[PDB]
């Protein structure tokens, strides 16, 4: 039982902006954290596959990183297509699957 | 080509019995974990189950645990998620995720390919 | 006090070293390349507080010389060889200690010392070559003092640039290099014993267990331990063709155990553990055993005497080289009272390393 | 640089000039442009008093022959 947990329940942005979203492991994963986009009405697409590991296809602007416990998705240039949710998701094993709370990008104003 | 679609989701009466079938296109299920993933309405995601059709081994959530069936047809590249004893919170979105095999990258690609999803409503 | 601090420095340095250079030739003999770079070290230093008297008396008598030309000359020469050989000898125990360290040669050692002597010799040369005795006006005043001509024009200022970055720059960078780059494999190392240690600990509450959910649970602590420890691979495809397999071999025991553990059957996830603890021996005991020998060489004393000898002396030599610095910014008129008022006071402070080098030797021996 | 200046005699470097005082030899040799009705002098820059027991420079040169 490892919980996630992120701390930017709600983050908004305009385009061009950078953003960080920060979660947190109950306890060490390694680098088995992934991060997915979803967004509304549609099923959610892979971003990260390890801690920091791009998936193949996405965009390069989205990078990942870790640090003991604590996994960063940071978004440089936010075109607007980047407003949608962003969940994080331990898979350390099969049945060991936890995702994150959420994180939704909104448009600044 | 690859994709995973799902079948089955409906309205349907609570304290029912459910059969969520998930196809699989371009890839052989038997080189790949099938998993079942619930997402509440204004709601995040919940992992449900999955079945390893090579071993067989098929685990369930604790919340989910005792109620529901996953198996799978390997003849047809097919899982099956069986709901018995429906409640109030089964009412989500469930997903069939793709998950690969230790060891090497298919393993560390964690859902790279999910399903369409269906809307299940007690 | 200048003039009676350089007399306790005598009393304790040559006191100090001469036990110093007894002890790495006698008592521990010539056995390491280490130990030949610290008997030069010892050599040097000696070889410094031997004319360092000179300066203590000169100094005594508010500045005037009452020795020969050559006295002069031979103490002048004796700082720029004792600083030059120190920064080399220590460089060479940095590669060393990185070598040994990273990368598991007598005669080449007394080449290089004897190679280092040559070039701290070849450095003081000015000093043994323009240094002469100088009658300050009409008085009786004599002073060691340095006379560049014109032909010679902006010596100083050589001199100065050398001491600021041969003697203080190169040796500075290439000694923080080798340490990183030391301080990289230790942290890999570490990772590797501590992700290790962590799968023992949960692999023993394994075996002492009761029910599976205990089971479960350190699994999953040796899940992601096994995870993080195939990362941490060892600093320098024979390797990672059998480091990263002896790994996937081991965290598929460990998904092989919680599939029997998921089930409710404790007994075959003990069996599924034993099975682990076999497969340790036969891929990733070797790299654990590496590990471990790469950390033990922190416990070692040698390792730790030439850190402080190293981070001492350029601590001590820190504000001489600034001031130099300053001094020569001051002659090629970019630029001060302030400069010329704790000169006296930087080249104490940077030669009293050698009062207190065979001291490390005795707190951390 | 303001170094003390200097003029020595090579007949050695036998002190002759010392200005900025103006502590001549024995002889008068004019002052601070020698007398011309006399029967090598070299220009030094010495600092007053040594900085440390290393830092000394003189400077000599200007040889030039009366």
């Amino acid at each position: 039982d490892i919980q996630m947990t992120q701390s930017p329940s709600s983050l908004s942005a305009s385009v061009g902006d950078r953003v960080t979203i920060t979660c947190r492991a109950s306890q060490s994963v390694s680098s088995a954290v992934a991060w997915y986009q979803q967004k509304p009405g549609k099923a959610p697409k892979l971003l990260i596959y390890s801690a920091s590991s791009l998936y193949s296809g996405v965009p390069s602007r989205f990078s990942g990183s870790r640090s003991g416990t604590d996994f960063t998705l940071t978004i440089s240039s936010l075109q607007p297509e980047d407003f949608a949710t962003y969940y994080c998701q331990q898979y350390l094993y099969y049945s060991l699957v936890t995702f994150g709370q959420g994180t939704k990008v909104e448009i600044k104003r | 080509e690859v994709q995973l679609v799902e079948s089955g989701g409906g309205l349907v009466q609570p304290g029912g019995s459910l059969r969520l079938s998930c196809a699989a296109s371009g890839f052989n299920v038997v080189d790949f974990s099938l998993h079942w993933v619930r997402q509440a309405p204004g709601k995040g995601l919940e992992w449900v189950a999955y079945i390893s059709s090579s071993s067989g081994s098929t685990s369930y959530a604790d919340s989910v645990k005792g109620r529901f069936t996953i198996s799978a047809d390997t003849s047809k590249n097919t899982a099956y998620l069986q709901m018995n004893s429906l409640r109030a919170e089964d009412t989500a979105v469930y997903y069939c995720a793709r998950w690969g095999y230790w060891p090497g990258e298919p393993w560390w690609k964690a859902f790279d390919y999910w399903g369409q999803g269906t809307l299940v409503t007690v | 006090m200048i003039p009676t601090l350089y007399s306790i420095i005598f009393v304790v340095g040559i006191f100090g070293n001469s036990l110093v250079v007894i002890v790495i030739y006698f008592y521990m003999k010539l056995k390491t390349v280490a130990s030949v770079f610290l008997l030069n070290l010892a050599l040097a230093d000696l070889c410094f507080l031997l004319t360092l008297p000179l300066w203590a008396v000169y100094t005594a008598m508010e500045y005037r010389w009452p020795f020969g030309n050559y006295l002069c000359k031979i103490a002048s020469a004796s700082v720029s060889f004792n600083l030059y050989a120190s920064v080399f000898l220590l460089t060479c125990l940095s590669i060393d200690r990185y070598l040994a360290i990273v990368h598991p040669t007598m005669l080449v050692a007394k080449v290089t010392c004897i190679i280092i002597w040559l070039l701290a010799g070849l450095a003081s040369l000015p000093a043994i070559i323009h240094r002469n005795v100088f009658f300050i006006e009409n008085t009786n005043i004599t002073v060691c003092a340095f006379h560049y001509e014109s032909q010679n024009s902006t010596l100083p200022i050589g001199l100065g640039l050398t001491k600021n970055i041969l003697g203080f720059l190169f040796p500075f960078l290439i000694i923080l290099t080798s340490y990183t780059l030391i301080w990289k494999a230790l942290k890999k190392a570490y990772d590797l014993e501590d992700n290790w240690e962590t799968l023992n600990d949960n692999l023993k509450v394994i075996e002492k267990a009761d029910n599976a959910a205990q089971v479960k649970d350190a699994l999953t602590k040796m899940r992601a331990a096994a995870l993080d420890a195939q990362k941490a691979t060892p600093p320098k495809s024979p390797e990672m063709k059998d480091f990263r397999h002896g790994f996937d071999i081991l965290v598929g025991q460990i998904d092989d155990a919680l599939k029997l553990a998921n089930e409710g059957k404790v007994k075959e996830a003990q069996a599924a553990a034993e099975q682990l603890k076999t497969t340790r021996n036969a891929y990733i005991q070797k790299y654990l055993e590496r590990a471990r020998s790469t950390l033990d060489k922190l416990n070692d004393d040698i390792f730790k005497i030439i850190m402080a000898i190293v981070l001492f002396f350029f601590f001590s030599w820190i504000p001489h080289q600034i001031f130099t610095f300053l001094d020569v910014l001051i002659q090629l008129g970019i630029i001060a009272d302030i400069v010329d008022t704790a000169m006296p006071i930087t080249i104490c402070i940077a030669y009293f390393n050698n009062c207190l080098n065979p001291l490390f030797y005795g707190f951390l021996g």
